[PDB]
């Protein structure tokens, strides 16, 4: 009688307990500072946190039950206790005898961990309390949780096509809008580094959280160019003139990005690029196999930012913005280009 | 006088 998705979450937790396993607490034992406490101290808040909002009603969602919202969360801790296990074990320095008292006093990874869980388990439950509801509800930056979810990817196999694809999903979701906004720890990340980004041949062939950021945003812009490139027949040339148009706003521009998304910089870098070479293709074409793409919403090229309130097409925001932003470096191809990824 | 790679094009299935 249990949907897939409900079956699966209760077979990868099916008697293990809400606690860390003896193992866990022998790799707590071995720290020089036990973090075992803070740990603890942590999952209460978010605990705490988690059930007043599940139970308060709003009128974007009405509230529901404490019952419903305790066995969310103990599900949730069974599922933290066993992938913090599994990482933990896994971990070079503990294979090489080391100390780990560092690693497991960083708060973000806790919180950040916790928070995955609940989303598994309110995405198995089919939740009204979408993405980015327990992000915002647990106050956690699109910027600092996105990096967890791979962790538990390869840490978690038992997680179902259906969940992999909900978190590659929300992955995607904070790489193209959401570490973009105004008050996203990015621009804080961007700042203390001199406000250097990344270029792709930094990234993709230096280290850090921007480092890592940038390789998944570079990853996959190419990747949604490649396909917008093939549903337009283009030459492998003008590709590599996009990206390359692309990378300079992104390095050059960044300002460009904030509150709005990867896709309608991409397009605009489609058309100015086509244009300045030649090969042209019109922003009606470009726009059409967009919508082909599975991020694809009419919002991305009809409600784009032009200031900071007012809201335009993406033509709008090319001619205001764009052009007058990125014709000086576009016309050098009327050259150097940038590695394109995979 | 003009620029060139303006774009003159429009759409509202909206």
């Amino acid at each position: 009688e249990f949907t897939q998705s409900v079956s699966r979450l209760q077979s990868i937790v099916a008697g293990l307990k809400n606690a860390p396993s003896d193992q866990l607490i022998n790799i707590f034992e071995s720290c020089v500072r036990n973090p075992v406490e803070n740990i603890m101290k942590i999952l209460k808040g978010i605990g705490e946190t988690f059930c007043q909002h599940y139970t308060q009603s709003t009128d974007e969602q009405p509230g529901s039950h404490i019952d419903f919202a305790v066995n969310r969360l103990k599900l949730a801790e069974i599922l933290y206790y066993k992938i913090l296990e599994t990482v933990m074990v896994q971990e070079t320095r503990r294979l090489h005898g080391m100390d780990m008292s560092v690693l497991l006093e960083q708060d973000i990874f806790h919180r950040s961990l916790m928070a995955c869980c609940l989303e598994i388990v309110l995405f198995a439950y089919s939740s009204p309390r979408t993405f980015p509801w327990i992000i915002e509800v647990l106050n956690l930056q699109p910027f600092y949780f996105y990096k967890v979810i791979e962790v538990v990817i390869r840490s978690e196999e038992g997680l179902s096509r259906d969940m992999v694809k909900h978190l590659n999903s929300i992955e995607e979701q904070i790489l193209e809008s959401l570490a973009w906004s105004h008050d996203s720890a990015l621009w804080e990340a961007l700042q203390v580094s001199a406000n250097k980004v990344p270029t792709c041949e930094e990234v993709i062939f230096r280290t850090g959280s921007l480092a890592l950021f940038y390789r998944k945003v570079y990853h996959l812009a190419s990747v949604r160019l490649r396909d917008l490139c093939l549903k337009l027949d283009v030459s492998n040339e003008l590709r590599r003139k996009i990206w390359t148009c692309f990378e300079f706003t992104l390095v050059h521009c960044p300002d460009l990005m904030k509150d709005r998304h990867l896709d309608q910089l991409l397009l605009c870098a489609f058309y100015i690029m086509a244009k300045v070479t030649k090969e042209e293709r019109t922003f009606q074409e470009i726009m059409k196999s967009y919508r082909n793409q599975p991020q694809a919403n009419s919002h991305v090229y009809r409600s784009v930012l032009l200031k900071s309130e007012e809201r335009g097409d993406l033509i709008k925001f090319y001619n205001t913005i764009y052009v007058g932003r990125v014709k000086s470096f576009a016309l050098k191809y009327d050259p150097p280009l940038s590695p394109f990824p995979h | 006088l003009t620029e060139e790679l303006g774009c003159d094009e429009i759409i509202d299935r909206e």
